[PDB]
């Protein structure tokens, strides 16, 4: 009962308003 | 009682739900009636029905003129059958 | 009006006509789906119309939708809010629902209009707020007193009623009485309002007013609450998500 | 209709100004009543609604094809992880208050992207009305026909309703 | 001089001749002015009751009601409800032009 | 079975009385169940 | 059929960006989401009109009734 | 679209014909006199 | 017990009785308490626990578990081998191959128990295409025979050609649409003064007989206290009830023998500062106001009290004939 | 106690960012009833220029008559109002469009095959296969020889894809414009969000 | 205006149902707000419809 | 005018599935007889565990028609006290001999008091102001 | 939705501090259409005042 191959390489995009590229 | 499908005699047009006596006497079609799809509305009275203007310019009702309703009948006949509180035809004496 | 499988006599009732511009279909209130059991998704209703004044009285005083409040099959009521007008009662008559002063002068006039024949006293009469000194607020249950104050005729005293709900006492916390509906002289003093009050359920609030005041008041109170629980719904929505 | 069996008429074309905005200023398209669900229990519409969020930023074939997935390995808890690997509102209740008011509301409002359809058998050719109309030559009754637009039938068992109200100048 | 008397109408089937209780039927309107006007009227302390209700969203009508304690009619309370909402839309604008010019 | 019930009514030579509503509508007489079960008479005051 | 002019819910004009993903994979040569990020891609209340659109007008135009062959 | 026939009566007009909804016909000055049902009938 | 029908019907009825007790041990502990959102914010229960839409089955099939999907009372059908699916060992002794569905609709149901739940659909939907004209002939069989039976002006139920049927309507000449508070004696005490001037006796009690039915009843109230311990053939047959002499529309206090004994039982037990002469007036005047209307179509109205509930009784087997095929006989 | 003097002493505006498309500015101590109404009017009641009546003299391509008639009305025209005036529908057709109430547009495109060799880029393969919005040409009617000379009527995003064509096909139209409230139709809307 | 689904099947593509897109994606708010929507009724956005929404001939 | 006064002691503050109103179980300090089961809006008037409230039921405020919003210069009875409510009684019940208990409903906010001496001076009136200091 | 911050922090809205976002249609600058809105309401305010009450 191994799981399915995890999506190698997700990234984060649910972010805020009035701001362009303030994720570092 | 005689010799694909024969011709209906005068009894044969009278005996079923189809035929005459159960369809055109118990079940007469009417004048002054309409039907539609219905729709909900909470913003009116519960004892009311909201009617389109298509139906409000068709279904007439005879209003006899007297000394009190002449004023709401002038503004009926001034409007005529395109402005909603109006009249389609008047009957003479 | 006439739904086509017409089994019982409440499937062919009498209505009053309100012409609505800018529309295309016949348009009926929700609470008169109890008597036809017609759902608003593809049904046809033959609207017949009488042509003489011996029939315009017999479409008001024998076969209106106001004498058709009780079905003769069992004596049960057939007319009542329906889906969301129930689920606004639990939010309006809760003990957390507080309203400011402008809101309490709003939801009254949002549902009650003197300009149509809702009021009696020719002037909307109000109540004092249940909080004075910090910040004056009216309780949500107190609006239900106010709609039952305006439309009941003034020669009568208030209502008195003891009844239950489908909501039990353990949900609202510890030791809280919220199951005994308790009206005293027209004032709601305890208890939320459910299908057990103004649905198709016998011995509610609306079925109580139907016997005390006559069927013309019990038709108005459904047409007042049926816009009180919508001008509140337009001011506060109700949802169903994935948290539940 | 959605893809779970939720039919429904377009009951009223509602103006976009008196319609609740959202997080951004997003206004929705199809308001469906949450009282419709508990008789239906179509939770597949609820999990489609928040994976439309979680498909609208990511680009793999979102496996809504079921049954590679257990109760422990729930696909709303297998790709419920995607809710927490980009910082989503994990309970799905997306921000959406009323407008006609000007306030935030009691609930946060569940909002999503559900694939809707549009049905064939439409209803824009149904209603008819008749003031005095034609007749029939045998009986001088109004003539039967949808296409002549005459003759609403008061059948056998509506005559036996108007008697039931006790009235007779309607039946007359 | 041509008046346009469709836009106001005092419903005399809801108005006492005391003047302190009246009922205005506006046309061509909606929630846009209504809540904005009613908020202005409710600051006049002589106004005992003021609320708006759109009767039905299909037709573009509007009903507001104003009751007063006396010593001000509904019309003398309606106009000050409109006289301030003029000024309140100028305090917004004049504060707003003075902030663009500092960029 | 309409003309089944006619031959044993023709040979009865029967006076139909026109008071059952399934018979009373066929001649178009006012239905006597409710508001046709009494008659309204007007009283002229003067002579 | 062709790309809609206006976003349905929001209302931004979306007859603008339909054309940069061949060059995102032939001139920029990326994978999907890196090419689904840069060029003015902002709101998943209207980011659908990249992923969701089909552009069936290409399948009609091969059925020209006005040209030989 | 007009189709010609005899004149009208009423000592008003000689007007010609045009049709009304599905069972009769009128004129432009409204006068309709009896004898017009198209011989309305069945199928099959 | 696989080649018999009645045997291995018991095997169903023993199993599902025992394995629905697991649903007891899950519904009785989770759904008021284990939920993530408590009730007054929990919108899924706020609809179902108020009468808005749905009930606690639909609560539990979303949160707890589905339960057994028993077909037509018995259980999941079986193949010839002894398997209920090709995913099972034959003659399988299990809840799962019996069709007990452990999962819930929130986390989704496995490929086996999905297939059993589709068995609970396809045999349920075919009741819809099997009843469409059961009671179509039956209601128009009554309203042609009870076609014009109306109350007359002396309360004798008479058909349209004079031929009598009953002597008062149903025993006591009350419409069902007016009686709903008639035995709510606790209620009419509470709102006495409001219900006084609705049933206003001031301009009323001088045009109808008063002190006749108040006296002849109390013969038959006293005279019936003798022969209460008697069987029906030994009954003292001297005195008929009060309605057999006196019209209820005319004589104040003339009251059928079931309503008289229930005001008195209210006026003997619950008497606290509560009077009785204030209250005997109203609740014998309310009986007077809530009579039938002379002329009412009780021939049609009764014949719709057999018709309109009968589009509900096509329900089928979990003896005596049931539903409409009983009612046709 | 509220007076409009007291509103003035505690009302503030923080214009945080102000761009040529998407402005973002804060407010302080105003009630929601006023502040929704500013949202309410900016969608509905501010008028704008939009194409209203579309006269196709010839439409031959695959995109139908009524669909492409709908898309042209959606085209945001970069023309400030208080240049046109309203229409008035209480007067007939030949009086309803003046030199003052109607920007008059027109669009004429034919496609024919370009000799090219291939697997072929369908811009290089056919002449004028894309009908962009920047092919809509303003036609000066009436006094519009200098009063729109500085600002010719340009679609605000000239890259809108109005149609695709093939050789043989053509679209030959004439589309009037008008000034109108957004409360009627959703093409007069002077704001994205 | 045919649009592919975003919540789709893996066997949606092998049957090639992108060649015949049946439907469209609509931002749905599960909400009871208006009161013109019960008994399976739904309330469209007008400015979605006036900007093209399930248009069809 | 003053119909009742004591200084109480809150024992248990129950939020209980709400957000604003807590059911408050107060007993007297001076007497050891009367208990107070009270509902108050804890958002406006914060009551923590083991507080000391001062209930004073009044019948007037020192003859009006209806509640007007307050104005300039008027001095009330409510200036003494920092939380004031308004509502009716609906039920008098004796728990035992010399335990006549009262029930006040402030439009939805229920209250239970239980005394022996107050039977002289509580009537089940529609007018009953209720006031809390501290 | 955490245990550690289940009660140590609360969330609220400042009920008068709005944040308008005004995008554009491409015809007008966004600050100018906000000037049009605040005068249309003033155009709507004067016009009722300049309207006399007949019946």
């Amino acid at each position: 009962r191994k799981d399915v191959p995890k999506v190698e390489g997700l990234k984060l995009e649910h972010f805020a308003t009035g701001y362009d590229a303030e994720d570092f | 009682k005689a010799q694909k499908v024969p011709i209906p005699g005068v009894k044969q047009a009278l005996e079923k739900k189809e035929g005459l006596f159960r369809k055109h006497m118990m079940g007469k079609r009417v004048n002054y009636a309409a039907r539609s799809v219905i729709s909900p509305d909470p913003n009116i009275e519960t004892n009311e029905i909201g009617v389109p203007p298509v139906f409000a310019v068709k279904l007439t009702y005879p209003e006899p003129v007297t000394a009190y309703n002449i004023a709401e009948l002038r503004q009926a006949v001034i409007n005529g059958p395109d402005k909603w509180p109006g009249a389609t035809q008047i009957q003479n004496e | 009006m006439n739904r086509q499988p017409t089994l019982h006599k409440a499937s062919m009732m009498g209505h009053k006509v309100r012409v609505l511009p800018n529309e295309k279909t016949l348009r009926l209130h929700y609470a008169n789906t109890g008597a036809y059991n017609a759902d608003f998704d593809g049904d046809e209703m033959n609207m017949h119309f009488p042509q003489n004044e011996n029939a315009r009285a017999e479409a008001l005083n024998l076969a209106n939708t106001d004498s058709q409040y009780l079905t003769p099959t069992s004596g049960s009521p057939v007319r009542g809010l329906i889906q969301d007008h129930i689920s606004a009662g639990v939010w309006l008559t809760s003990k957390d629902s507080f309203f400011t002063r402008e809101q309490y002068q709003q939801y009254i006039y949002g549902c009650i209009r003197p300009e149509d024949g809702h009021t009696t006293r020719s002037k909307i009469v109000t109540l004092p707020p249940t909080i004075f000194k910090p910040y004056p607020l009216w309780t949500g249950k107190q609006i239900i007193t106010t709609v039952l104050l305006n439309v009941t005729p003034p020669d009568m005293p208030g209502i008195n009623l003891i009844s239950k709900n489908k909501i039990k006492n353990e949900y609202w916390g510890k030791g809280s009485l919220e199951n005994e509906v308790l009206f005293k002289d027209g004032a709601l003093l305890c208890g939320i309002l459910d299908k057990s009050q103004y649905g198709a359920s016998k011995y509610g609030i609306v079925h109580s007013l139907h016997e005390v005041y006559g069927p013309e008041v019990a038709a108005k109170v459904l047409s007042v609450l049926g816009r009180l629980f919508t001008n509140y719904i337009t001011a506060t929505a109700f949802t169903c998500g994935m948290d539940d | 209709s959605s893809r779970h069996g939720q039919k429904g008429v377009c009951s009223r074309k509602w103006p976009t100004i008196d319609m609740p905005f959202s997080e951004t200023g997003i206004q929705p398209d199809i308001i469906i009543n949450p009282h419709a669900f508990p008789s239906r229990m179509t939770i597949g519409m609820f999990v489609e609604s928040l994976a439309g969020k979680a498909g609208a930023l990511h680009g793999i074939a979102q496996d809504s094809t079921p049954w590679i997935f257990n109760e422990d390995d729930t696909p709303a808890d297998y790709f419920g992880e995607q809710l927490a690997k980009a910082g989503y509102n994990y309970h799905g209740n997306e921000p959406m208050y009323s407008g006609a008011t000007g306030e935030e509301l009691r609930a946060d409002i569940y909002v999503g992207v559900v694939y809707y359809q549009r049905l064939r058998h439409m209803v824009n050719d149904k209603f008819q009305v008749r003031s005095t109309g034609p007749v029939n030559s045998l009986t001088m009754q109004p003539v039967k026909g949808r296409k002549r637009h005459g003759g609403i039938r008061v059948g056998e068992m509506e005559r036996d309703a108007l008697i039931g109200h006790g009235t007779s100048f309607l039946l007359q | 001089e041509e008046p346009d008397r469709e836009k106001i109408k005092l419903l005399t089937q809801a108005t006492s001749e005391d003047g302190t209780s009246a009922s205005f039927q506006i046309v061509e309107e909606d929630h846009t002015l209504g809540n904005a006007l009613r908020y202005v009227i409710m600051k006049n302390p002589d106004v005992e009751f003021c609320g708006y209700s759109i009767p039905h969203p299909s037709e573009n009508l509007l009903n507001i009601r104003i009751q007063t304690y006396g010593e001000t009619t509904a019309v003398d309370a309606l106009q000050k409800g409109l006289k301030d909402l003029m000024d309140l839309c100028d305090v917004v604008e004049s504060k707003f032009t003075e902030k663009i010019k500092s960029m | 079975t309409t003309c089944q019930f006619l031959t044993k009514a023709v040979l009865d030579n029967e006076r139909e009385q026109l008071d059952s509503p399934s018979a009373r509508i066929v001649v178009g007489k006012l239905n006597n169940v409710g508001t046709g079960s009494f008659d309204v008479l007007a009283k002229v005051p003067n002579a | 059929m062709i790309v809609p002019v206006r976003c349905f819910s929001c209302g931004k004009v979306v007859g603008d960006k339909w054309e940069s993903y061949l060059n995102l994979l032939q001139e920029d040569e990326l994978d999907e989401g890196t090419a689904l990020s840069r060029l003015g891609l902002k709101r998943y209340c209207c980011r659908r009109m990249i992923l969701t659109h089909v552009d069936l007008i290409e399948k009609f135009l091969r059925y020209n009734p006005l040209e030989k062959r | 679209t007009f189709i010609r026939g005899p004149i009208c009566g009423t000592d008003n007009c000689p007007s010609r014909l045009w049709r009304i909804i599905d069972g009769r016909r009128t004129c432009q000055y409204g006068h309709v006199m009896e004898g017009d049902v198209e011989f309305n009938d069945d199928e099959d | 017990i696989l080649r018999d029908n009645n045997k291995s019907g018991i095997l169903d009825a023993v199993t599902s009785s025992k394995v629905n007790a697991i649903t007891s041990q899950v519904v009785s502990k989770c759904v008021p308490d284990g939920t993530m959102k408590k009730f007054p914010c929990n919108s899924m229960q706020a609809m179902a626990l108020s009468g808005a839409k749905g009930s606690n089955v639909n609560v539990s099939q979303i949160m707890c578990l589905l339960g057994q999907q028993a077909l037509e009372g018995r259980r999941v059908p079986v193949m010839v081998s002894g398997k209920t699916l090709p995913s099972f060992k034959p003659y399988e002794t299990d809840a799962m191959a019996g069709g007990y569905v452990k999962g819930r609709f929130y986390s989704g149901i496995k490929p086996q128990e999905y297939y059993f739940h589709c068995m609970a659909g396809r045999e349920g939907l075919i009741d819809t295409a099997v009843k469409t004209s059961r009671s179509g002939y039956l209601q128009r069989c009554l309203t042609k025979q009870l076609e014009g039976v109306h109350v007359s002006y002396d309360n004798s139920i008479r058909d349209a050609d004079g031929t009598l049927v009953q002597f008062m309507y149903g025993g006591d000449a009350i419409d069902i649409t007016k009686e709903s508070h008639m035995t709510q004696f606790e209620f009419c005490l509470d709102n006495y003064y409001a219900l006084l001037k609705k049933y206003n006796p001031s301009a009323l009690i001088e045009h109808l007989d008063v002190e006749s039915a108040l006296k002849y009843s109390k013969k038959t109230l006293k005279y019936r206290k003798k022969h209460s311990k008697e069987p029906h053939y030994k009954q003292s047959v001297k005195y008929d009830p009060v309605l057999a002499k006196y019209n209820p529309a005319k004589y104040l206090g003339s009251v059928s023998e079931n309503f008289q004994d229930k005001l008195e039982s209210f006026l003997d037990k619950n008497s606290k500062g509560v009077n009785e002469k204030k209250f005997r007036a109203l609740m014998q005047l309310k009986y007077m106001r809530s009579l039938i209307n002379p002329g009412e179509a009780v021939g049609i109205i009764a014949s719709q009290s057999v018709g309109e509930p009968s589009t509900q009784m096509t329900l089928n087997t979990f003896n005596v004939t049931l539903g409409i095929p009983r009612l046709r006989e | 106690e509220w007076n409009v003097e007291k509103f003035k002493k505690d009302f503030e505006v923080n214009i945080s960012s102000l761009d040529a498309r998407e402005a973002n500015f804060d407010l302080i101590n105003i009630d929601t009833s006023i502040a929704n109404a500013f949202r309410r009017i900016m969608i509905s009641e501010v008028p704008s220029v939009a194409a209203e009546y579309v006269y196709f003299f010839n439409n031959t391509s695959v995109i139908q008559d009524e669909v492409l008639a709908h898309r042209i009305g959606l085209v945001p025209l970069k023309v400030d109002p208080d240049m046109l005036t309203w229409v008035d529908s209480n007067l007939p057709d030949d009086e309803k469009f003046t030199d003052e109430n109607t920007i008059v547009l027109s669009l004429n495109v034919k496609c024919t095959r370009n000799p090219d060799a291939p697997s072929t880029d369908p811009k290089e393969l056919y002449n004028n296969a894309h009908v962009y919005a920047r092919d809509l040409k303003f036609e000066p009617q009436g006094r519009q020889s200098t009063t729109f000379a500085d600002c010719p009527v340009v679609p605000a995003d000239p890259d809108i894809l109005l149609a695709k064509l093939r050789p043989g096909q053509e679209i030959s139209l004439k589309a009037h414009c008008i000034l109108g409230i957004g409360g009627d139709h959703a093409k007069f809307s002077p704001v994205s969000t | 205006t045919g649009q592919t689904p975003i919540v789709k099947a893996n066997l949606y593509d092998d049957y090639g149902m992108d060649n015949f897109p049946n439907g469209f994606n609509a931002v749905v708010a599960v909400i009871s707000y208006t009161g013109y929507d019960m008994d399976d009724a739904m309330i469209i956005n007008k400015s979605a419809d006036e900007r093209g929404f399930g248009y069809g001939t | 005018n003053t119909l009742f006064d004591d200084i109480f002691q809150v024992s248990e503050v129950d939020p209980g599935r709400y957000n604003k109103v807590c059911r408050i179980e107060a007993a007297s300090t001076t007497q050891d007889q009367c208990k107070l089961t009270l509902d108050i809006n804890v958002e406006l008037f914060p009551v923590a565990a083991q507080d000391s409230l001062t209930v004073t039921i009044a019948s007037s405020l020192n003859a009006t028609r209806s509640w007007r919003p307050p104005q300039a210069g008027d001095r009330s009875l409510a200036d003494d006290y920092d939380y004031v409510m308004y509502g009716t009684a609906y039920k008098f019940e004796e728990v035992s001999k010399d335990l006549i208990a009262v029930y006040y409903s402030f439009g939805g906010l229920l209250m239970r008091l239980e005394g022996n001496y107050r039977n002289l001076n509580n009537l089940k009136q529609e007018n009953a102001y209720l006031l809390i200091r501290r | 939705r955490y245990e550690e911050f289940a009660d140590k922090v609360k969330l609220g809205r400042v009920r008068n501090h709005f944040i308008f976002n005004v995008e554009s249609a491409g015809a007008m600058t966004p600050e100018e259409i906000f000037f049009k809105s605040v005068r249309i309401l003033k155009n709507k305010a004067e016009y009722l005042k300049n309207c006399p009450i007949t019946q």
